């Protein structure tokens, strides 16, 4: 009851928070739901669909409002699970994270809007997208990608923009008068833009011959410049997402090493023969012939924490293999270096038993 | 010998309760939770499979006795010793802070109470210097 | 004849199932044929190019079921080869694969149709293409690289749909009333689409100037986040392949080394002066001066084995000869802990010589 | 004061020059400013926008001009410090490198326009732009990358190259007639560069059955291959950002190198027992019971450096550790080979002490 | 004179053949006069400029042909050089081979055409551009690359068709009768591809909703699918050229490792006190107090080989460090057993001593 | 010695039916196949090639002594037979079970009759464990 | 021993200013400064941290004798002077040149005068070649 | 030892021939050229180089005389030989086939004449085997 009532708690804050399995199900159903209210939204907007959209809008739109309030309210209701914030004093200190504050005003305008009105539910219904993260995870990971290759991107920008520039004076220059597209030099611009990019809407290209190889010329090299920062942003992801994975793997390493050594402490403490080791048999005392089992089980705990921990040791990397198999190197090292102290030895006595 | 084989034999009846000489996972479970661990099914698997060798599920006298004769120092466990301290030692100096093991050794794994720490120290500041080397640790271990 | 049967059936099965040379062609060829049919159903679309189009169409999809119904029989008919599958019962047995459910649906919608039929002929021939697999290859492929690339693809769908419902929005906000094309928002919607993908129609595009500028500055991070994908993918499906590369190399170590153990352990079983050995010399009794000749025999397939095994421990690899190596490095440090051993024994031997 | 002065001259020096923290803040607001300059001409040259933009520009302009003229005239008396350029001698000789004969040309051409306009204006905001690089490393890294990925880059453009032309004169062929958008065959060039490009204008395309196949068929290959070169230079750009922060992290190596080996000395060089150590002494004399005071310092620096030294021995690759490590291997195999030797001596030995 | 001329010939032949410097300068020159060919029959082809431009085509189709039938002629008269084909008879051998067939051809086929030829002369030019690359270099590199990843290739392949099919007979369902760009199957096909290949034409787009939603949910797929193989291309040819570059250097380890064996022989075969050296003095005394000087210069030699060919030993890569240190930790695994038989020998003593 | 020599003699003839002192490659198939094993021509030449020291396509009576007296010790197959244990050793336990023995042996490669494996486990289980230490049994191969 | 203590005595009473037992960082930065060497906050916090075992923000006098009795064998230098030499040999031949160690010894790090760089190569020219051979002077250090 | 010495200054003055106590790498050049071989003004600078010691482009005579007793065993030349004999051991068995040394030798570096290679197989076919094991060439080239 109040022991589940706890446990439920910390279950279901988990469920809200951090999510691995079925937690990640639920928000995938909520994402969903949210997604369709904006999809009903735009559909909404089309004049020939407009009243069903609506009429099915306000409905779905009543059921995400109910699932967010309760939502919300389980989420400061299990705030009080965690450590670092207890009771109703916890909670609302809780609820004064900057999230929580998106949250609770999203909440609080589309209760005033629903109790010129869709522009503000175009803004509430972005703002809840957004919301959706809930860690910034993705915000993280493109500004460390954008960060790290800081140099490629920004080079990337400087050499497209010179060539759009260029490029775009140099067809106005070449078709300011035959082109009527190419009247002023912002036109020039706008073609030059939606060209490098290869997006070519065609409401304005080039049409006497210099102004065409001129813009062959350019487009090349542009296209090429603007292309860039796609595969850079993709070769950035990936070498981040492939480091956060290594992290992961080393604290997955680091607990099953806390394992081991735990285990193997005990192991040793429990031997039978040694004494002086009450510290160690209390423990099992209060966790309850007795004392040969309890070395049994201890032993035998030893073994399989060793198996997890071995196994934990996976090479992951060449670097990590490197780095394990350098720790074996300087043992031989030193284990060298001792036999060398010992051979030193033998040829002083050399001269001693001779 | 003949005593640490009744020993042995005291310590299978309490293990094998329905002294049919196998282990039943069930059992070790009823002993565990007697003894206040609660492990669980799977991990117990594990366990007997690690500590199995006849693939039968169950444990017979002579495997059990064998385990119970079987030393540390046969286990070989000196470089997965070297390398969980390693891994706990974020410096890389060969040795490891006191205030360190205090955190370490009562949050991660299995915590241990305040006296193992205690004893952990104990017999780790020989030296008394409180940055242990974690070397020299494994090695009085094994010896 | 019987023999031969088998051998012929087990080859033809081989054949339709995983082939790896010129069955390979024949599947290249009937690739071709199946092709050819589509093409010439889109031909036949066609309107001015009808008649010759379904008059060659007709033959060629004769043709083409001729060969599959010879296909599908021989695979029934040599199903049998295989353990798991014998006699007719197990060709039956094979034949309720859910691949082999497919087939045989394909087989018969299409004979009942040649013995509004367009849309019919449409869906057969969409099936079929799809049926030319056999194996899942490239769909297990595409799954494990999207599964694995997960956190990358899914924070490049949401900055890129972020992107594109706030260019959209903006973009109708500057052009709501000067330009038709952004009526409605779910123009704009499609406008934005048709741009961050770089398609650019042409239908829908901005011509006031707060709209081009607006359409500029999104455009260029919608179309680095909207080509991040094709990068991402790319990566992973390089990644994959190499390695199932690799996985192939190291079972193609697996089989030659077994064949090393095995002729290393035969040459040592027919040593002629140890005794004890006829558990080796039964089996090559059984195959049948002798004796001397068998042992030359034995220890030149030792010999090649040998040497097949070595040649097959290719370094393919970083890590690969970074584990070799390890092992040798464990190696040496058992060495040189016997070698302090024996040290110590001469150690303590000192203060007794002396 | 004149020490302050020479102090702040070497200062802004920095700021001017190559800037690390702040003084990228304050580039940062000079590129902003000229950015503003040009985009503001560029509305200027949208009729409905010229009055306003004009006139806003007109004061922008002066602004960026008396900012340019204080940035260059700080920089000629700064030219100073460094012991290259020193007095109005160093000055003048410095100011005659290319780079100061971009900037005062662009400030005389500025200054003379101020005191068919537009073009010029366009040319000098062109030229000022190129000018904010100030280090050529944009350039250089694209001249770097291009070069090393030549063979790759000349490989795409050939094939190509060969692709466009053989699309463009086998549509033209199919489309010579029916089509009068490709009434010439360059016209068909231009068709065939828009498409393989995927711009795609719209202004001309193939109609005719015939050339719309030919069209796809070729158009596939063609977009593969003009696609190619912004993968391979995104590619080519991460590589040598990478190189080059691989040899600041080994400059970052050296420095710390050289402290560790100074106190290193100094600590060996400061022993109290040994004599002959004056040259030590004087050093600690000519900076000011002392003598172990200095010693307990240079011991204390000897630690911290070291330690500065170790944490600077990072791996940051694996070509890294693996020659670390093979240091150490080779200071291995020495001392194995001393261990010989000495075992040879013992050997040698044997049959003399029986 | 008589071994300048085949001095001469030989330069010129390798001029001709594999060239290094300044060789392709003059390749590039001719380069650039047949691609300045090719640009003026496009210009001839314009109607307004076909006046001049054919003036001028002229004239510069008579310069390359007249240095092209030099090049040839070169090229037959320096065949001689290479030990295949020696004199005439090895000259006219050589001049069978099928790129000679190709050159010969369109030889014959400019100089018959000179002395509807718009239409020759276009193939003629494309067959000369062909022809430039001399060595299939760009044909075996991307044949190469196909190879390399046929799997990923093949399975962009199969999804992007599967994909485009589906689509465009989604359209065309969603958009038989609304819109009359989508009348026939084949129409949507070809929307289909120039929307998912990203050209975008804007001729055929869809207009209804349905045909909207559609043509946006299966484009943002097949677009990623269809640009998949320009990064598959990419990465391929980033690693075919690297793995070219490492053979190149490891021949260029080669040719150095067998100047270190021959001078280290020499040395160790020109020491003064050894005799029955009389074989390596007999080649210096036919190259030709002396025996000394002799000496000198072959242990000069062998210092200077050895450093060249320590320095070709470079890294270059993490495996070739590898293997290298591996070479050498088997030496170590050699010793270390050899000082383990030492040790057995003393153990062995050990009883008999005392 | 003379009576391996004459022994050796005996053999060649036996290989070399045409007794003209070189054995050549169908003379060593129809041996084979006599035998009751069937090689390929490529095996065989592989098989010829790995002894053939002369470049002659066949094995002269020197070349024919020196396979017979080349002891394993001198093959230096530790490290080979090393290698293909750990290959088979899924766990890097420095073992391997007899179950994966009996499977592994009679399935790949060249399959062993059970016989061999059963020789195997005799020569190998020493210490009668299944969990033979590989690394031990080369030993013993080599010494 | 006791007349080391004496002096260390006299030492840490020059360094501990206050005389309470405890160096602080802002006694350390004056001694410095009456040097002649103007260390930096950070550097000094960093720097007696190095120095500090007690994690107190100074030093006790046990540890003044512990630093003091530090001999530098037990610092275990050989590696890191290894590796700073051999990043300093820029060709790898197990030596360095004069003019190197001239250039770099008074022109990196904490530039020493032309007076320490003498010192060493008097020290390190023990065969009178300039190419001083780095792992014969770290020996030599060590020894 | 003296006569060595005397030896060397013959040596010298074939070299020397200015007498000035300085070789110029003209002087070098024109020895060189007199002896049949032809080397490259850059060739022969680098020569000098790595034979000089004092850094004036010429030699003095304790460098000529140092070179002169500079035997092999000081270069430590035995992993250089390993390397290349390594690299031309195409498949790594730890040795190589005579007839690929008659190949290599005579077409790659500096092609030896065949009386070179003559003598390479005499002292290095110890054995008579032609697949000379490499590091014994290379152990008895420094012993
Ligand atoms: C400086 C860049 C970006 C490279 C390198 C220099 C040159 C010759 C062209 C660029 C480039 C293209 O811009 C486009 C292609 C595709 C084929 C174009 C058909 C003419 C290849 C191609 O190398
Ligand atoms: C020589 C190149 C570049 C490859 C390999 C040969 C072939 C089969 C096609 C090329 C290629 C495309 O040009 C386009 C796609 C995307 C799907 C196209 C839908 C028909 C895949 C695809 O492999």
């Amino acid at each position: 009851r109040n022991a589940f009532y706890r446990k439920l708690q910390n279950f279901l804050y988990n469920v809200l928070e951090r999510p691995r399995g079925w937690a990640f199900i639920y928000h995938a159903y909520v994402f969903l739901l949210v997604f369709s209210c904006l999809v009903l939204s735009v559909f909404s907007t089309i004049k020939e669909y407009e009243k069903s959209s609506e009429g099915a809008l306000y409905i779905l739109e009543i059921v995400t409002i109910v699932v967010f309030g309760v939502e919300y309210f389980v989420r400061i209701w299990a705030a009080g699970c965690c450590c670092r914030y207890r009771g109703w004093r916890g909670r609302l200190k809780f609820a004064r994270k900057p999230f929580c504050v998106i949250d609770i005003m999203v909440l609080i305008a589309s209760i005033a809007v629903l109790a010129s009105a869709l522009r503000s539910l175009r803004f509430l219904q972005i703002l809840r997208m957004i919301r959706m993260d809930r860690r910034g995870g993705t915000w993280k990971l493109l500004g460390s990608v954008v960060y790290a290759h800081s140099k490629e991107l920004v080079t990337a920008w400087y050499i497209g923009f010179l060539c759009l520039i260029l490029a775009s004076f140099l067809v106005y220059l070449a078709e300011k008068g035959e082109n009527d597209h190419f009247d002023t030099y912002a036109d020039a611009l706008w073609w030059g833009l939606i060209t490098l990019t290869t997006i070519g809407y065609g409401d304005k290209y080039p049409q006497t011959w210099n102004g065409r190889l001129l813009a062959a010329t350019f487009t090349l090299i542009g296209v090429s410049f603007f292309a860039l920062p796609a595969g850079i942003l993709g070769s950035g992801f990936a070498l981040k997402v492939q480091e956060q994975h290594r992290q992961k793997h080393f604290e997955k390493r680091r607990n099953p090493a806390a394992g081991l050594i735990q285990s193997a402490w005990r192991f040793y403490a429990t031997n039978l023969s040694r004494t002086d080791l009450h510290s160690t048999w209390q423990y099992y005392e209060r966790t309850v012939g007795l004392k040969v089992s309890i070395r049994a089980v201890c032993v035998m705990r030893f073994l399989v924490s060793k198996r997890k921990f071995k196994e934990s040791l996976r090479p992951y990397d060449v670097m990590d293999v490197i780095e394990q198999y350098s720790a074996g190197h300087l043992d031989m090292l030193s284990r060298i270096k001792s036999l060398q102290s010992r051979v030193d030895q033998i040829v002083g006595r050399g001269p001693a038993i001779t | 010998t003949e005593e640490q084989i009744a020993e042995f034999k005291e310590a299978f009846s309490l293990f094998d309760k329905d002294g049919d000489g196998t282990i039943t996972t069930k059992e070790l479970g009823t002993v565990m939770r007697s003894l206040g661990q609660n492990p669980t099914e799977a991990e117990l698997q594990d366990m007997i499979n690690e500590v199995d060798a006849d693939g039968n599920g169950t444990i017979d006298f002579p495997e059990f006795l064998t385990m119970m004769a079987r030393k540390m120092k046969d286990t070989d466990s000196e470089e997965e010793i070297r390398e969980a301290f390693r891994v706990f030692d974020k410096d890389g100096n060969g040795y490891i802070s006191a205030a360190e093991l205090r955190h370490v050794m009562t949050n991660l794994g299995e915590k241990l109470t305040d006296e193992e720490v205690d004893e952990m120290i104990r017999e780790a500041d020989i030296d008394g210097d409180g940055q242990v080397n974690y070397e020299e640790f494994v090695q009085m271990m094994t010896a």
